[PDB]
RNA sequence: ACGUACGACCAUACCCAGUGGAAAGCACGGCAUCCCGUCCGCUCUGCCCUAGUUAAGCCACUGAGGGCCCGGUUAGUAGUUGGGUCGGUGACGACCAGCGAAUCCCGGGUGUUGUACGU
RNA sequence: GUCCUAAGGGGGGCUCAUGGAGAACAGAAAUCUCCAGUAGAACAAAAGGGUAAAAGUCCCCUUGAUUUUGAUUUUCAGUGU
């Protein structure tokens, strides 16, 4: 059984511009992902109220935010035309980023866990393209 | 228009209702959707008159926010 | 009043149309024996937010004079006040004194056994929280008398004792606590006051099943003398005010649900 | 085990109090036996307490608020003394009476606000009070003096302690007024 | 003239047990048991918060009319049982004793035959509600940055509904009237002990191997304590009633009565009066 | 018990004072005079009452002071000491353990003079105390020094002879 | 039984002094980077629990002088209401009742206790 | 005849009158220190038990000088938002 929120748990600032995207991460609540308009993303810990990890790197608004279903990954699609990866558990960008759309970059989507294959997770990305 | 607070000619052309260029009014704010702290719906605030009524045919009026 | 924390005090002192709870005084007279002084440290105990404290002697006969009783009361704002006393013929006495406009309205004595007086601090159970209004149970023939009468006054004053603040609404995790009062109508009849710790166990109904604990005190009491309220003074402290959330209804008048 | 209980008379209730009368005698044994004696009261306060759950989880609407679940209790209905007499209206003062005689409305709340605006200056100002416009002008660099007046004038007063003069006479006066007030309700 | 004579000693009043002890304000006290803005009779519950040298205290509290009673109670030494050994009297220590006494209340609740008439008279729309309590500091100044609001903090991270603002965390900026959750993080995990072991293994050597001592002797560097203290959030929330067994000798219940009774020194008998009354007399008159 | 290390008599404060009894200037030259002696910020005190005699007035500042602890408050009690040649008389010991005297210029102190600034004298008063003084001075668990942790005069004296090589007369 | 934290009665617990205190705990203590606050890190606040010490706090016991608290006695007595009921025209003198003291004196005592965690 | 960011409210820290013993001028009476101090000071009232980690006294914040709503109470309304 699920009980309903009735009451504010934490208020943490630290993004200096609207929130746009936020997601929790599959394994547990005690990790969230946030994705802002001053071009960053943040990772919160839940149990204490407290920033974890700032990821930058984005030159537009971080548009979406999205934990791979395993929890091993989280992908940022921005208004920079670009989509990056990251590893949640240091908050450094995986490799590069991922270039090849024209236009805004305003989902994401990956492939489901028992899907994988050759031996790598794969990532949609959709456009105003 | 809820009522009319305050023309500042007159008090008694503010128990008339006179509706002139600097005259606090209170409007009906439940279309701009307002939610006070505590969660309530606030549906009456106050605004003022800005323009000149008998002249224009209308009222216009920016709330005192 | 120039202060305006006295004017504060003088507005609250002030007669209202919604009463304030009633204040109690507890006090003693130049003779009180240990027996009354844990009893009326057991009503105090019961009482405690709503009660203020005497700690010396007083040489006061209620039944003689009272301008002393009347003197307390407007002084401490205090209506309800309980009187310690013991002598020869009256060996422990609890006088019950319930005033109107700082003046004795009537009064009861109550005399207690003292070979069956048991404290609060001989159960060993969970007792009740500070402040807490308990549930209550008056039972037995003594207290329906066609005509007003020692038990009926009796009822009456520990009904304005135990009555606590009133409320519109109350939690159910707050009737944990029954006053019990017992008194057959008849060689005088004995006014037993018991209280109770109230566990709720499952019966397989909606409705659970009650069972009792013995909380403290353990008390007997025989009625004595008593003081009656004047006909005019009963009839003014007996008057009902309206308040001003109660609309005074008019013929082929009415509200709307809207 | 039941949790309804039978008597020859039906208990009575005031729920505003969380009072449950029992009609029926309290049949208590005569022996001598302090346990059994106990035993007894407590069984007679066992069906006290029941009865009274059962009432207020019967008869009274439940609501389930953050606060807990709540019992919506009626009014008191035993009747208790006060503990002072009702409040009366108090006797009607000199200006009282002349004002309903002559038909003198109350001012409004906006009508008697310690407020105006000064032109002169073009601000708003108190009438009265602390920087009142009724001392004005006893703060001011400079002031006008009629030759007549400081002719007339007492040695060693100024003309800056004029205005509070006058506030002093007219508060005596008000002062005098309330207390005759004062004096006559109090004999009435 | 003497001011203490009789009639001083017959007249003087004295104050309450522990207002002479200096221990509790009855002031404070009252507000805070017998003041309500509610009267809907229901209990009420307040998280005690108290400090020693070497221990931090903490209980929850309910007032009876003989005497209170503790629902639950986390002392900063059962920290051992969960990895922490040094600074038991810290921030980190203070906000992890308040998340064990936070969640011990909620496992003797079970939120983690006798039943309650809130179960009895449950309606169909209704939801779960928090534990309900109040922050309790004694005489301790509630200055920004003390360590009660510490074990507040650690109190409803764990799950106790506490009425409390942040204007007095540390990191609170009183002009911008913001508050810096990177100083906050920084306080909860210990890092202020982290950059003070730094800075004075930088500066004062000497100075920092007497007050860190402890830490050096059990190899406990500065930039582990974060992950310590982490750590130690997680065990607390896994296994909130852990057993620990301390250093000290440990004998039953009756041992310790006997250990007792045999330094205890005896009220001296009547009989035993009257004769060092006789002897007194005695020596007085030779 | 006596050789307990924690009834070893240690300077709890040394407080300097300067009553010059008039408000304005004087009460400036001497405030700045106490700032540049201790190294902090002095107190200024208002007069209790208002004596017609002395001239002065209530709620009227008069008199300047500096409370001075640890190492510097024992070296400016020893520059006080220099300047009165480590001599003191047997009444300026309280029967509380505490001493004091005074100066009337404050130049063979060790400061330079300064003609805009002038003379000025002082009172030095010395409170000892023993370790455990904490216990009446916190805020909670406030209690009273026991009688044998109480420091008299004779005991005042002796540690006076014996740390400054001092004589009392 | 001892210790600590919250307490309940609020001197049988207060005022003054002396002696002792296993264990653990309290405490005195040590250090001013950070949070915080002072004329002064005295207090308050933060960091150590290592090192010294039971000297003081605290606890127990003892001792005077006070004070305070129980019980008896005073005593159902003073005093006060009743022609109340007998005389006295009446006032009043007894008697009958109802209420109802205190001083003096004697004896005893100088803290009991709840919840939780420990020694 | 003068002076004041008014009074009030909330929070926090502190303890007063007086006496004893000490400190250059300073001497009954100027300021500082310690000890003892049931309030014997202050502030309100007219206690026969007002208030001491405060109701006293100093800091911080508000000072916005009489808010909004009401089908309800009482009175009024030839100008009945």
């Amino acid at each position: 059984k699920v009980h309903a929120v009735s009451r504010l748990a934490h208020r943490i600032p630290g993004h200096g511009q609207p929130i746009l995207s936020c997601q929790f991460s599959p394994v547990s609540s005690s990790r969230l992902a946030t994705g802002s308009g001053d071009n960053t993303a943040r990772i919160w810990d839940t149990d204490s109220g407290t920033p974890k990890f700032t990821l930058k790197g984005h030159t537009g608004w971080v548009l979406g935010v999205s934990w791979s279903p395993d929890g091993k990954y989280l992908a940022t699609c921005s208004m920079d035309t670009t989509v990056r990866v990251w590893d949640p558990e240091s908050g450094k960008q995986v490799n590069q980023e991922f270039r090849g759309h024209a236009k805004w970059v305003l989902a994401l989507a990956w492939q489901p866990y028992h899907l994988w294959r050759d031996g790598t997770a794969r990532l949609a990305s959709a456009s105003k393209d | 228009i809820l009522s009319v607070k305050k023309n500042p000619s007159n008090p008694l052309y503010t128990q008339l209702g006179v509706l002139t260029k600097g005259t606090i009014i209170e409007v009906n704010v439940s279309d701009l959707g307002i939610v006070t702290a505590s969660g309530k719906i606030a549906w009456g605030r106050y605004a003022q008159i800005t323009n000149n009524p008998e002249n224009d045919g209308c009222v216009n009026a920016v709330l005192l926010v | 009043p120039r202060n305006a924390r006295s004017k504060r005090a003088l507005e609250k002192r002030a007669p209202k149309i919604v009463e304030n709870p009633k204040t109690c005084l507890f006090l003693r007279g130049t003779t009180c024996s240990q027996i009354t002084q844990d009893a009326m440290n057991d009503l105090y105990a019961m009482r405690q937010v709503h009660a203020k404290r005497f700690h010396k002697k007083n040489a006061i006969h209620p039944f003689e004079d009272a301008t002393s009783l009347c003197f307390f009361s407007e002084k401490n704002d205090c209506s309800l006040m309980v009187f310690g006393s013991s002598n020869k013929k009256r060996p422990h006495t609890l006088t019950f004194v319930r005033m109107f406009d700082y003046k004795v309205l009537d009064m009861l004595e109550f005399y207690l056994d003292p070979d069956t007086y048991r404290s609060i601090s001989q159960f060993k159970t969970s007792k009740i929280p500070i402040g807490m209004r308990p549930m209550m149970v008056f039972a037995g023939t003594a207290f329906e008398s066609p005509v007003p009468n020692a038990f009926t006054m009796a009822k009456s004053m520990l009904i304005d004792f135990f009555r606590g603040e009133p409320s519109d609404k109350i939690d159910v995790e707050g009737l944990r606590f029954v006053v019990v009062v017992t008194a057959d109508e008849p060689q005088k009849p004995i006014l037993r006051l018991r209280v109770y710790g109230i566990r709720t166990k499952r019966s397989g109904t909606r409705l659970p099943r009650v069972e009792v604990e013995e909380h403290g005190p353990r008390m007997d009491f025989r009625l004595g003398r008593m003081r009656e309220p004047d006909p005019a003074m009963l009839k003014e402290a007996m008057k009902k005010a309206k308040t001003p959330q109660e609309e005074r209804t008019k013929k082929n008048i009415s509200m709307d649900l809207l | 085990l039941p949790v309804t209980v039978e008597k020859p008379t039906p208990y009575t209730f005031d729920l505003g109090l969380l009072l449950a009368n029992d009609p029926n005698p309290v049949n208590v044994p005569k022996t001598t036996d302090t346990q059994v004696l106990e035993q007894h009261l407590a069984s007679v306060a066992r069906d006290g307490a029941q009865v009274l759950i059962n009432q207020l989880l019967t008869t009274t609407t439940i609501t389930a608020t953050k606060d807990g679940v709540l019992l919506t209790l009626p009014p008191p209905t035993t009747p208790l003394p006060r503990e002072k007499p009702v409040p009366q209206p108090k006797p009607e003062t000199k200006w009282q009476a002349f004002a309903r005689r002559r038909g003198i409305k109350p001012k409004t709340r906006e009508q008697r606000r310690n407020l105006q605006y000064n032109p002169t200056t073009g601000q708003w100002e108190r009438k009265w009070g602390y920087k009142g416009a009724n001392k004005r002008g006893e703060t001011d660099p400079i002031i006008e003096v009629s030759a007549a007046k400081e002719a007339m004038r007492p040695e060693g007063t100024s003309v800056r302690g004029d205005k509070r003069r006058e506030i002093r006479a007219r508060v005596k006066k008000n002062q005098k007024q309330m207390l005759r007030n004062q004096r006559i309700a109090a004999e009435k | 003239k003497l001011v203490k004579n009789s009639a001083y000693y017959s007249r003087f009043q004295t104050k309450f047990k522990r207002r002479r002890q200096g221990k509790t304000d009855y002031y404070a006290r009252k507000r805070l048991i017998t003041q309500a803005k509610n009267k809907y009779n229901a209990p009420k519950y307040r998280l005690v918060v108290r400090f020693t040298n070497r221990d931090i205290i903490t209980q929850m509290v309910t007032s009876e009319i003989n005497g209170d009673k503790i629902f639950a109670a986390a002392y900063s030494h059962e920290l051992r049982a969960y990895g922490i050994n040094h600074g038991l009297t810290n921030w980190a220590a203070a906000y992890a004793t308040g998340l064990l006494l936070a969640r011990r209340v909620l496992a003797k609740l079970g939120l983690d035959g006798e039943y309650t008439l809130t179960e009895a008279a449950e309606t169909e729309d209704g939801e779960r509600r928090p534990f309900k309590a109040i922050l309790d500091v004694g005489l301790a100044r509630t200055s920004t940055g003390a360590r009660v609001f510490g074990v507040m903090k650690g109190a409803s991270d764990g799950g106790i509904f506490i009425p409390h603002s942040e204007n007095r965390f540390p990191g609170y900026d009183i002009e911008t009237e913001e508050l810096d959750t990177e100083v906050l993080k920084k306080y909860i995990y210990g890092g202020h002990v982290a950059e003070y072991m730094e800075t004075l293994a930088d500066d004062d050597e000497e100075r920092y191997k007497s007050q860190f001592v402890k830490y050096i002797e059990d190899d406990v560097e500065a930039d582990s304590l974060e992950e310590l203290y982490a750590e130690a959030h997680k065990q607390i929330r896994a296994d909130p009633f852990r057993k620990y067994v301390s250093d000290a000798p440990k004998k039953s219940k009756e041992e310790w009565k006997a250990e007792s009774l045999k330094y205890k020194k005896a009220k001296l008998s009547r009989e035993e009066r009257k004769a060092r009354v006789e002897a007194k007399i005695k020596q007085l008159l030779a | 018990k006596a050789q307990n290390p924690m009834r070893e008599l240690r300077i709890q404060k040394l407080v300097l004072n300067i009553s010059v009894g008039e408000s304005g200037d004087r009460l400036t030259r001497a405030a700045k005079v106490l700032e540049q002696l201790s190294g902090q910020t002095p107190v200024y005190s208002k007069a209790r009452y208002t004596v017609r005699q002395f001239g002065i007035r209530r709620n009227e500042k008069i008199a300047v002071h500096v409370t001075v602890r640890g190492p510097k408050a024992e070296e400016i009690l020893e520059r006080g000491l220099k300047v009165k040649e480590y001599e003191l008389r047997r009444r300026n010991f309280s029967e509380t353990g505490n001493f004091g005297f005074g100066i009337s210029e404050h130049i063979d102190l060790g400061i330079k003079y300064d003609p805009s600034i002038g003379i000025y004298g002082m009172d030095f008063y010395c409170c000892m105390t023993r370790p455990g003084e904490r216990v009446a001075k916190r805020r909670r668990c406030k209690s009273r020094i026991g009688a044998s942790h109480r420091i008299t005069r004779e005991e005042t004296i002796r540690w006076f002879k014996q740390r400054f090589d001092g004589i009392v007369r």
